[PDB]
């Protein structure tokens, strides 16, 4: 996996396929959930942490309005 | 008017099922006790 | 023109003097709610004076809905 | 409290001018791996790891400019 | 928690970028100065 | 399979402990933290988050749901556990009351 | 200034006492006495019935049915036919009864019957619910 | 300007609003395990409570439509919930999808009174003790307040919650024209953000209440 | 077409065929609405 | 003309003063009901009570119509 | 004239003010319809109290038909 | 144009009427709470007349409604 | 003048919050009948808080006829 | 211009139709609280109706907000 | 000018909001004198309960006094 | 000019929605008072619906100070 792998040819041997990304992302979900929120005497910051990706991904699409109340000019 | 005012009973009675019904679920160690203190005998004639 | 103008703001006002009936009609049924479950065997007896009593409440809301329409078309 | 500045002390204090040398030394190192390429030998784990200490001392130019216009908010001006 | 001293290159990359930093600064900040103060008064 | 007895260790519930330990061999344990107000006033200084109405919301609605957590965080956690242990004390009775039932079989 | 009076056929939990504040299960809904309460007088239904001593103690019972009276004189009087303390009743037999009542309900079909099997229902949900 | 928080957002020219309404249910994990995790526990503690609340009323026809009530509950809260964030798009805010909500599950409960219990149905367009003289004028009444009941379910979802969250932006941004002129009033003002937040928490909440008891006593009108 | 059926269509055919009946005659009532609205504007 | 078109507008105001008779009347024949499930016995007296309070609460009710016509039409 | 037409619009609004005295008439008099059917034999201290409610309540009624006029005539 | 604005002041005015629904509604449901913790048996006969009473209400309440589309839209 | 005209509204639209204090004397003056039917012997204490709360009822409404005179003449 | 103008008062005038349901809440859980003081076992049962009671008078202020903005922006 | 003049209507309309706290504060000290006839030993615990509600009626009251004078000076 | 004018008369107008909350909080916690003197034993348990209905009442009251400042300042 990437943090092992050092090859450009990695990004092309990987499934850019439909059902190749899907599996890419079910198991990135499971990965995280397993870790911080399928745990006993699990803590709230599993969820804390989904909140404030979610905060940046709000913010993100929310710029092409708050570039217009720009304080400064430069 | 309570419902069973409108059937015909009397508070005589609402008292006689309430306290009955209040000494059966009482724990056997006080439930014969608390029956025979509470029981009837007189008949009518 | 500004008589068919104000034509419109005065019937507008008027139909306000429904607002005292929407209250007055829910005071007659809630009051009857009230009164029933306290002597519910004068069911029949209550409910005739709820009715009098939301007739001559919608009474005075329609006296206002009389000016409303009075205004708006027959002048 | 006070454990910042026990820590500051070690890894916040301007260099002193006798480690300048090991300095330029690794700056040879890696101007070294770039000269023969051989950055691709490093394994993408420790390339984020250095660049993310390269966007740390990006962000302490930023921190200079933003104290070097004696406003915070983009310049007052 | 022992601290661990930092490598000399950052640390000399810390503070060279600073002082850069704040040369640049300054730099533009005397640069936009006058063209903000005259396009505040060409505004008007 | 058996459920892991801890999660992800993070610190102030946004970054977990992997991220300073990861940084800490290179730039010490302020590393991260002088990355993060490193990254923060470049972006409220570049016009990169622009301060506004929203952030005072922010401000607020991150106010509550701190006080949130640090008051009904422990009661939510026992109740949580205590519904589990309820649930497990009385499904093993239940294992009990086979054993003697047929036991007396 | 309150002088309470809490009896049942056999036993005199209180008599002329010197309570703050009692709590009964009238027929027209629970409320609190106090002393220079207003004057009334009630029939009870079965609930708990909670004395509240003047040193801040409160006692628990559960009566079954009977009679409230506060007086002009502050004085109360509340006599319960049949008058238990808390912990001499078990929620098992509470929980069971009014099932089997709950059935002998949906079954019955005469009106005045079925109004006798409703009473002993709330007796019971009165059990139950003030039990735990 | 002022709404900008309610156009529907777009990421790189993406309809970015098609994962914000797919996300909330990604806050409710599953397991086929007995005993679970802290978060699956609450939660399916919740739901429980939920189904037990609402359902209760209802007899062997209603109850049947017990998934869709608790999971409207669960999506409604959840949306408001998340709604609540900074600079989140709220989609109950926007009257498309609400009235996407509230017009199937309306004219999904009149339909299914008006196919069986016809009699019964056109029967309840009169309540029983109505007196003689007052028949005719009180069955236009209902009729129109029927008809009104999906445009009430709706509009008392968005104009609630982008009333709502509107009031916290304005008072927000007076507490930033009020930053820089005198302090203790910037606290004033924030302690009312502070205790607005707390009611648009309640109010979240109780909207997703609302909404899913309103539609459950449709239900049972029907059922 | 596989675990598709099996994970989307089986749970939900109780529910998409008899509960729901009446919510499609409903949500086409919804389409009809709106498209006569996105109509007229 | 100002004057005719203001008539509108007065006249249409001062019938929002119904609205007060319409919520009046409602709690007069609201307390009928509950003072009458009370002691159904004094049901003539109480009657007499709500008649006496349903005129005098129209009585404010009819002296805005009274405005609401005096400008109308007689001015 | 524009002053000889707003005094219709404030002589109308003022008049709204007499539909305070509407309601607060209606339930005096619905208060004493609970009141006596509760204890009867204060039927004549209980009117005592009728009275003097009405006419603070119509009091104020009458303070909004003094502005009304005030404004109608006197100016 | 002078009709195209008092058309928004007509249709405006008239949807405060809908506040006598808002107010009558709160009294019927708060009755039937009152009505209901006197004698919960009759929940289901006390209900059919929080519904009634509802409606009948909330009558008043859309007749003004109507007048504010009758005035917007079809005039 | 637009000023002495816009006077004349202003202070009629002010006067309309003398209605709150023509509803509010009313339920005062309502609940001590209530009130004293059912504890008569606290006639005097009831009595006294009566007054305490037609003061403060009224005071709100005295506030209104402030501004509806601080317009019409001290402007 | 004079519809822009115009669109500030209707928009403003039908926004006062929220002030009955400011009054109908207070109405719905004030009587919950007088409801729930003398059955408190029902608290469950009473608080369902309080809801339900809240939800209908609120949808009756927020019909009001909806003309409220219907005229300020959607015209 | 025509807003020297629309400041005198604005700020008339604005003190209406205070008839709210003239009704509430009578609400509130209404109820008072009828649950201190139910349990007058709670004298001094129910009076805390009423200065707090009419401290948080008044409150409300206040605030359209504010924008009455917010409206009338400050613009 | 005439928009600057309109928009102190609709910011004005829109503020008398602000009387409905001050009616529904004395409702409220005059409901308080009447609650807490029958079962004082709740006391805690009954403040908790009087904070729910002073909130859920005086929402409806800042949504009218919504519009009023929505049309003063931002438009």
């Amino acid at each position: 996996e990437v943090k092992l792998g050092e090859l450009p040819s990695w990004i092309l041997m990987r499934d850019f396929s439909p059902s190749g990304i899907f599996g890419a992302f079910q198991r990135g979900y499971y990965r995280y959930y397993n870790k911080y929120i399928n745990v006993k005497k699990g803590s709230i910051s599993g969820i804390t942490m989904v909140l404030a990706c979610y905060v940046l991904f709000s913010y993100s699409f929310s710029y092409k309005h708050l570039k217009h109340e720009r304080l400064r000019k430069y | 008017v309570a419902y069973w005012r409108q059937a015909g009973l009397s508070y005589i009675r609402y008292s006689q099922i309430c306290a009955k019904a209040v000494r059966d679920a009482l724990k056997t160690e006080f439930k014969a006790n608390a029956e025979k203190t509470s029981g009837s005998n007189v008949k009518i004639v | 023109d500004i008589d068919t103008a104000a034509k419109f703001i005065g019937a507008g006002a008027a139909t306000v003097g429904v607002a005292g009936s929407g209250a007055g009609i829910g005071t007659v049924f809630g009051s009857l709610i009230i009164g029933y479950a306290r002597n519910p065997s004068l069911k029949q007896q209550l409910f005739s004076y709820a009715i009098l009593g939301f007739a001559l409440s919608e009474a005075m809301g329609l006296f206002c809905l009389m000016v409303a329409f009075l205004i708006l078309f027959a002048m | 409290l006070a454990t910042f500045w026990y820590y500051a002390k070690v890894e916040l204090v301007p260099p002193t001018p006798a480690e300048i040398p090991r300095a330029i030394q690794s700056l040879k190192k890696i101007v070294n791996s770039a000269q023969t390429g051989s950055f691709k030998q490093l394994t993408v784990k420790e390339a984020v790891l250095n660049g993310l200490v390269a966007t740390e001392v990006l962000m302490w130019f930023y921190v200079g400019e933003i104290i070097g216009k004696r406003g915070i908010i983009g310049y007052d001006v | 928690v022992p601290p661990v001293q930092v490598s000399p290159l950052i640390k000399l990359g810390r503070y060279s970028a600073l002082f850069l930093g704040v040369a640049y600064g300054a730099t533009r900040y005397n640069y936009l100065k006058p063209r903000a103060e005259e396009e505040r008064r060409i505004a008007a | 399979p058996p459920l892991p007895e801890y999660g992800g260790k993070v610190r102030y519930g946004l970054i977990p402990e992997e991220f300073f330990q990861f940084l800490y061999p290179k730039t010490g344990v302020t590393g991260p933290y002088v990355l993060g107000t490193g990254l923060i006033l470049y972006a409220l200084s570049k016009e990169i988050y622009v301060i506004s109405a929203e952030t005072f919301t922010a401000l607020s609605v991150l106010g509550v749901m701190v006080y949130g957590i640090k008051k009904y965080g422990p009661f939510v956690a026992d109740f949580a556990d205590k519904l589990n242990e309820q649930k497990l004390a009385q499904l093993e009775e239940a294992k009990q009351a086979s054993i003697q039932h047929i036991q007396n079989a | 200034q309150m002088s309470f009076t809490f009896a049942s056929p056999t036993q005199v939990f209180f008599n002329g006492a010197n309570v703050r504040q009692v709590d009964v299960p009238t027929l027209t809904g629970a409320f609190g006495i106090l002393a220079a309460h207003v004057p009334t007088l009630q029939v009870l239904r079965p609930g708990l019935v909670v004395v509240h001593a003047e040193d801040g103690t409160t006692s628990k019972y559960f009566v079954s049915s009977g009679s409230i009276a506060v007086n002009a004189d502050s004085s109360v009087q509340l006599l319960a036919e049949e008058a238990v303390t808390l912990d001499m009743l078990d929620l098992g037999a509470a929980k069971a009864n009014l099932e089997k009542a709950q059935a002998e309900l949906v079954g019955t079909a005469d009106e005045a019957t079925r109004a006798e099997i409703q009473i002993r229902i709330e007796a019971n949900e009165a059990l139950v619910k003030a039990l735990e | 300007n002022l709404f900008a928080s309610f156009i529907a957002p777009t990421i790189l020219g993406l309809p970015a609003a098609v994962l914000i309404i797919l996300f909330p249910p990604l806050l409710i994990p599953t397991s086929k395990y007995l005993i679970n995790n802290r978060l699956i526990t609450t939660q399916q503690w919740l739901i429980k409570l939920t189904s037990k609340q609402m359902m209760t009323m209802h007899n062997t026809k209603g109850r049947t439509w017990s998934l869709m009530l608790v999971s409207l509950i669960i999506f409604i809260a959840t949306t408001n919930l998340l709604g609540l964030l900074p600079h989140s798009f709220t989609p109950t805010t926007q009257l498309s999808m609400n009235l996407a909500m509230a017009i199937p599950l309306w004219a999904g409960t009149v339909i299914m009174g008006f196919r069986s219990k016809i009699k019964n149905a056109l029967a309840h367009f009169l309540p029983q003790g109505t007196p003689t003289p007052l028949i005719p004028m009180l069955v236009i009444i209902e009729t129109i307040s029927l008809l009104i009941q999906p445009m009430a379910l709706a509009v008392r979802l968005t104009a609630n919650i982008t009333a709502g969250h509107l009031l916290m932006h304005l008072i927000g941004s007076a507490t930033l024209a009020m930053s820089t002129i005198n302090l203790p009033s910037t606290l004033i003002i924030f302690t009312i953000l502070i205790l607005l937040t707390i009611l648009e928490i309640a109010v979240a909440l109780i909207q997703a209440y609302v909404f899913t008891l309103l539609v459950s006593l449709y239900l049972h009108d029907n059922t | 077409l596989q675990s598709i059926i099996k994970n989307i269509w089986i749970p939900m055919k109780p529910y998409y065929t008899k509960v729901y009946q009446e919510i499609w005659i409903g949500m086409g009532l919804m389409g009809f609405i709106v498209y006569k609205i996105r109509a007229a504007d």
